[PDB]
């Protein structure tokens, strides 16, 4: 009855630190902390339990990252790619030698994510079992009239301070900027490919721009899930709310809403946070430019 | 309902074969990690082996290696122990542990034990 | 692995300390859970992921970690609370 629960992208917003997030493993997460909360913010006395249930998300949003503890060093290894590729030390380090060399496996990498996954027991699963768990213990009378609670809790404490967070961040703006800066370095690439050649990092510029290309369509993915631009008729929440229902439905609409924010979060964390990626290596285009001393 | 029924155990000879069992109803068997704990009499806890959802992944400890064989049936809700080339050390209360939501070192409940003594 | 004397049972009072010493690779990363044993009858936990609280148990227990040393800490003692109290621990050293 109850309807119960697909690329991976890396991350460097710093040039020395590497992070990655698996999308399944991230909406997963989500929805049971977003599913744990609405059953003990609808009852009086699971309003003693939310310090518990709080530690207990906290508790395996940790162990999650203990995973990467030796998806680590290979990682470290995987940022000496910027050490050979952007900044040559001390000037005096000199085609294709460090596109291979130890240097294409990023597959090593994946290789490492996808070696430590279902793997090392199952601290997803549990988030599963948790939130289930104190779904299942409810009260209420269960009649035909059931109060509707819980739902409103969370979201006025939880999501409605958020969206009016990304409401003011005019998405459709930001994207249509990326799209420009990217336009104009294109631009410059068939150019100087009809100009220059020697000592080539015109092949640099290739790269970046296709690494930043990539990277847009998945800001520009994530932005169009955000924000569809067709719409429930964007209520949804006010249908929940300020009502009353059979048990049946209630607990279905509970996992309705459970999941919608399940994905809407994943992908606004992950935008966020790509957002704040892509800048930080258009100013490495920037750099090249600050390197045409001529 | 917690249920966390024992079945079996009791006396064999040394080098014998023994299955101890579990059953287990309400809470969905086949959806949480289960676990084996023995207690010798005049001893502590101590324990056995670990079992996953779909039985992915078996670990056990580093004297009864190889020796054990923990499985599961998750169409009928029900814990196993087949252990084989038995020995004296293994004398103990074996209690069908079930392991918390959270996986870890985590006993969640605990049956009401198997003894299972072995002399001669 | 793990370490603990059975002294759970003296009750004047105040809190109690049951200390847990360990090593790098057992305790030093891995998440610690704690039991109590009423003589001859089933053991029920009280914390795992090293401090968190089952539905039901009171807070007067605790569990603590400092590097390669752990403890569990009871505070207002009862005619239940005098027992038998271990731990629960992965040792990633030996596999067990």
């Amino acid at each position: 009855q109850y309807h119960f629960k697909n690329s991976i992208d890396i991350l460097q917003e710093k040039e020395g630190h590497l992070d990655f997030v698996i999308i399944p493993h991230y909406t997963f997460l989500d929805y049971y902390k977003h599913l744990s909360y609405n059953s003990i913010y609808h009852k009086s006395s699971t309003y003693g339990k939310c310090i518990a249930v709080d530690a207990f998300i906290k508790k395996i949003n940790e162990a999650y990252d203990k995973v990467k503890s030796k998806c680590n060093d290979i990682k470290n290894d995987l940022i000496a790619t910027i050490k050979k590729l952007e900044h040559p030390y001390d000037i005096n380090n000199k085609f294709k030698k460090m596109m291979d060399e130890y240097n294409t496996k990023k597959k090593k990498l994946i290789k490492c994510i996808k070696n430590h996954e279902n793997d090392f027991n199952k601290i997803c699963m549990d988030m599963k079992n948790y939130g289930t768990n104190l779904f299942e213990q409810l009260s209420c009378y269960n009649n035909n009239f059931c109060n509707t609670n819980g739902i409103r809790y969370h979201y006025d404490e939880y999501i409605h301070k958020l969206i009016l967070s990304v409401k003011s961040k005019n998405l459709n703006k930001d994207l249509s900027d990326m799209t420009n800066i990217l336009q104009q370095s294109e631009l410059l690439l068939t150019n100087l490919n009809k100009k220059m050649g020697s000592y080539i990092y015109i092949d640099t510029i290739k790269f970046i721009h296709k690494e930043m290309k990539h990277i847009f369509n998945r800001i520009e993915y994530h932005t169009k899930i955000i924000n569809d631009k067709t719409k429930i008729i964007q209520d949804k929440i006010k249908l929940n709310i300020w009502r009353t229902f059979q048990k049946d439905e209630l607990l279905k609409r509970i996992l309705d809403m459970s999941n919608e924010y399940s994905l809407f979060i994943t992908s606004d964390h992950l935008r966020q946070m790509l957002y704040n990626t892509f800048y930080s290596k258009e100013k490495h285009l920037n750099n090249i430019f600050h390197h045409l001393i001529y | 309902e917690v249920q966390l029924v024992e079945s079996g155990g009791g006396l064999v000879q040394p080098g014998g074969s023994l299955r101890l069992s579990c059953a287990a109803s309400g809470f969905t068997f086949n959806t949480y990690w289960m676990s084996w704990v023995r207690q010798a009499p005049g001893k502590g806890l101590e324990w056995v082996a670990n079992i996953q959802q779909d039985g992915s992944e078996k670990d056990y400890l580093n004297s009864v290696r190889g020796r054990f064989t923990i499985s599961r049936d998750n169409a009928k809700k029900s814990l196993y122990l087949q252990m084989n080339s038995l020995r004296a050390e293994d004398t103990a209360v074996y209690y069908c542990a079930r392991d918390n939501p959270a996986s870890a070192v985590a006993f969640d409940v605990w049956g009401q034990g198997a003894m299972v003594t072995v002399s001669s | 692995a793990l370490t603990q004397p059975p002294s759970v049972s003296e009750a004047p009072r105040r809190r109690v300390t049951i200390y847990c010493s360990g090593s790098s690779s057992n305790i030093g990363n891995n998440a610690v859970s704690w039991y109590q044993q009423l003589p001859g009858k089933s053991p029920k936990l009280l914390i795992y992921f090293d401090d968190l609280v089952t539905s039901g148990v009171s807070d007067r227990f605790s569990g603590s970690k400092s590097g390669t040393s752990a403890s569990l800490a009871i505070s207002g003692l009862q005619s239940e609370d005098e027992a038998d109290y271990y731990c629960a621990a992965w040792d990633d050293r030996l596999n067990g």
